[PDB]
């Protein structure tokens, strides 16, 4: 019951927090170039693919919760 | 039919403090009065606080 | 400047901020929580900006971020 009830919360936080990551990694932002080991924006539009799928995939949780 | 009166009185017994409240500012209120309840007809902090 | 911008866009809450308040009972109360917003949110802001104003130092940037903002400033 618990467990049902605090994964969509998380769920619902994790498609708020991590669409904004693939924002703010798609517009190339300044105060992130720590996380990257014209071409260094491919690299951040990569880390913007990234969160997407994974911002995605936290709505498949929520269904199945 | 014979009335009930009100008498008010005039001792220097120390009277009850007392704050108008709402749903609002009753979480202010009741976090001042928990160190300590003020006097009668002190300056309240809990409009500030 | 918005030194000069700020003092009163802070300035209008506090000072025509007790100028139009409903009459209902709750007035002492809302006109204490309008003006103190506007001394703490303002003064706040004060020293901070008072704070960088006429500086002594610089910022010490990594060695990867001295040619990098350069083609994004």
């Amino acid at each position: 019951p618990k467990l049902a009830a605090c994964g969509i919360v998380l769920s619902a936080w994790g498609v708020i927090m991590l669409i904004m990551l693939g924002i703010f990694f798609n517009v190339h932002s300044a105060v992130l170039i720590e996380d990257v080991p014209q071409n260094i924006y491919n690299l951040y539009e990569q880390v913007s693919y990234n969160c997407f799928i994974a911002a995605s995939l936290y709505l498949l949780l929520g269904g199945f919760s | 039919t014979v009335p009930s009166i009100l008498n008010r009185m005039q001792t220097n017994q120390t009277p009850p403090t007392y704050n108008k409240t709402n749903k609002f500012t009753y979480g202010f209120q009741n976090i001042v009065d928990a160190y300590g309840i003020g006097t009668y007809r002190e300056i309240n902090p809990a409009p500030y606080t | 400047l918005p030194v000069v911008i700020f003092t009163t866009f802070w300035g209008l809450i506090g000072i025509a901020g007790p100028w139009f308040v409903p009459k209902g009972p709750n007035r002492g109360v809302i006109i204490t929580m309008l003006v103190a917003t506007a001394v703490c949110c303002y003064l706040f802001w004060l020293i901070a900006i008072l704070a960088q104003l006429n500086p002594l130092f610089g910022p010490q940037l990594k060695n990867e971020t001295i040619w990098y903002v350069r083609f994004l400033w």
